[PDB]
């Protein structure tokens, strides 16, 4: 058995940031070479582990979290970074021992009018805990007037849409990001590399 | 210890021009060079890393390239806010060594200074030492002549001048001349004037007061 | 938000020790992905790296060979504070000391690299001199179109003095001139602002001067006097 990394990477439709997709890779053999030998990715940063020293390493569970962001926000997919995405959409723990792999997807995730299918959260009362997913649609409130289900004065819909048009700059061009997290618990080690 | 040599040391251009700052290395830093913008009174803010990659929040005019011993930094359309000192740092061999710097100053159309003369405060006068101040608010070029005249006497000595840096929105300098006089010597005279000579001023401008 | 704030003395007698602290906010100093460095800048000169401290005592100090004899770096996880100590301090260490962070990672080829000094601190101005500290005296430069007013900060040591206007509400036209070392050995500074002449009767003005080395924070009201 070979770990279905291509199922996560070479996928037709990716998920939005407020609803990143976590796939549990387990009970297979994983050749990470196919990832660190491919130049298709613009951001390949591995924190805590060396990409080369993984095909000889063994783990119990790997987690591939996929989501589509904009370029000038990919930097927030890293430990100890803060903005809109890291604070309200996807936060990686400061003690992160994993990998972040991001490439450009303007040719697949951008429409003439705009790929409004991708969303991102703009408002949240609390900053997101590490590895949190807020799929809520409840209205925000920034005053003393309870909204009770209305978008207006100090009351806003939490989610906004990405205006992904092909002519947009490289900073606003859609980038697909996959975060590979690694786990060791006291259980049968399932994800073992070629060795 | 790899020694980084920055060239030039001071560069002047206009709003919309391009600017090139080069960094040289003692050894071969394999793309291990980053750039930092230090504005007057702030901390070095990183703009480019990996010689080419740009940090988030850095404008498009900023760009960088280079390899081995020659590295380059380029501002395509220099805007007034980009007035700062730029440094290059290696990360091939510890310790990380920086460059000497490059003060990129902008060129502005000639602007006349606004002159204001502030007399000393009565509190300072009670303190035993008074200070008269002259102010030049918005002028380019930086060259200006401030002359104190006390009772129509062209006084030179007790004056002390301080010039701000180029404004990040108007590229305009500002000057302050502080004449310090003892309370007894200040009360001997009456007319206290500050005369300003500048390029934009076709004739010297004198702002006066009387105690 | 990872925020570094440098806090420490301003005046340190020559040939003593320099206890500087960098308080870390919104981050974990015990992270293996964060390397914390100290970088100083002598007034009017370039930058110099003193050393780094990074976990994974797991504290593997990596100072600069130039300052190795006297430098000592530590980390307190209880207060999230990176500490720097420099001994036998001469007048050549008179500088602004900065605290920075480097998010270290491994590239695709297996290289422990960093994208540069990501986060920086405000910087603590250390002036090494035996002269005793002296609090400033703030005096108003009253206004006589666009009129001008300001505040004169006189007789203070060491540097610096921080001057805001209306508690950070007035920023446009605010020109804070550099300090000039007077003939008395003490410093002097002037911070002015050009406001519309009509604003003399619609908004009141106060200069907020803070001299941290002497713990002297004084706010003076600039008032047109007749
Ligand atoms: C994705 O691209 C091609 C699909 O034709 C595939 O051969 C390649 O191995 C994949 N690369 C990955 C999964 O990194």
């Amino acid at each position: 058995n070979l770990c279905p990394f291509g199922e996560v990477f070479n996928a037709t439709r990716f998920a939005s940031v407020y609803a990143w997709n976590r796939k549990r890779i387990s009970n297979c053999v994983a050749d990470y070479s196919v990832l660190y030998n491919s130049a298709s990715f613009s951001t390949f940063k591995c924190y805590g582990v060396s990409p080369t020293k993984l095909n000889d390493l063994c783990f119990t569970n790997v987690y591939a979290d996929s989501f589509v962001i904009r370029g000038d926000e990919v930097r927030q997919i890293a430990p100890g970074q803060t903005g809109k995405i890291a604070d309200y959409n996807y936060k990686l723990p400061d003690d992160f021992t994993g990998c972040v792999i991001a490439w450009n997807s303007n040719n697949l995730d951008s429409k003439v009018g705009g790929n409004y299918n991708y969303l991102y959260r703009l408002f949240r009362k609390s900053n997101l805990k590490p590895f949190e997913r807020d799929i809520s649609t409840e209205i925000y409130q920034a005053g003393s007037t309870p909204c009770n289900g209305v978008e207006g004065f100090n009351c806003y819909f939490p989610l906004q849409s990405y205006g992904f048009q092909p002519t947009n700059g490289v900073g606003y061009q859609p980038y697909r990001v996959v975060v590979l997290s690694f786990e060791l618990l006291h259980a049968p080690a399932t994800v073992c590399g070629p060795k | 210890d790899i020694q980084m040599t920055q060239s030039p040391s001071t560069l002047s251009a206009s709003v919309g021009d391009s600017v090139s700052i080069t960094c040289r290395a003692s050894q071969s830093i394999s793309s291990w060079l980053a750039w930092y913008q230090q504005k007057p009174g702030t901390a070095p803010k990183l703009l480019i890393y990996k010689a080419s990659s740009l940090e988030s929040g850095v404008p498009s005019r900023f760009s960088g390239r280079g390899s081995g011993t020659e590295f380059t930094l380029t501002i395509s359309s220099l805007q007034p806010d980009d007035f700062a000192t730029y440094y290059c740092q290696q990360y091939n061999t510890y310790p990380w060594t920086f460059g000497q710097g490059t003060k990129v100053e902008i060129k502005r159309t000639v602007a006349a200074p606004s002159v204001f003369i502030f007399p000393p405060s009565d509190e300072q006068l009670k303190s035993g030492t008074a200070s008269v101040v002259c102010l030049l608010n918005n002028f380019y070029p930086r060259e200006a002549k401030v002359q104190w005249k006390v009772d129509n006497a062209l006084q030179s000595g007790n004056s002390q001048e301080s010039v701000t840096e180029q404004d990040s929105k108007d590229s305009t300098y500002s000057l302050s001349s502080t004449l310090t006089l003892s309370k007894a010597d200040y009360e001997k005279h009456k007319v206290y004037a500050c005369e300003v000579t500048h390029q934009g001023l076709s004739s010297p401008v004198t702002k006066s007061f009387n105690r | 938000q990872v925020q570094l704030q440098e806090s420490g003395p301003g005046l340190v007698k020559p040939s003593e020790t320099l206890s500087l602290t960098c308080t870390v906010s919104g981050g974990s100093v015990s992270s293996h992905n964060f390397h914390w460095s100290w970088i100083r800048q002598p007034p009017g000169k370039g930058l110099e790296l003193i050393g780094e401290i990074y976990y994974s005592k797991s504290r593997t100090t990596n100072y600069n060979p130039s300052l190795k004899s006297r430098v000592t770096m530590s980390v307190d996880t209880s207060k999230n504070q990176v500490s720097l100590k420099l001994g036998s301090v001469t007048a050549a260490d008179t500088a602004v000391y900065y605290c920075a962070r480097e998010l270290y990672y491994y590239d695709r080829s297996g290289y422990y690299v960093h994208d540069g000094f990501d986060i920086w601190g405000p910087g603590t101005t250390v002036t090494v001199s035996s002269a005793s500290t002296k609090g400033p005296s703030v005096f108003p430069l009253a206004p006589s179109g666009t009129a001008a007013l300001g505040c004169l900060v006189k007789d203070y040591f060491p540097e610096p003095v921080t001057v805001s206007w209306n508690s950070g509400a007035l920023t446009s036209g605010v020109h804070t001139f550099p300090a000039v070392l007077q003939s008395s050995g003490l410093y002097s500074l002037s911070s002015v602002v050009t406001v519309p002449s009509s604003s003399l009767g619609t908004q009141t003005y106060i200069c907020n001067v803070n001299h941290k080395p002497s713990n002297t924070k004084v706010d003076k009201r600039v008032e047109p006097k007749s």
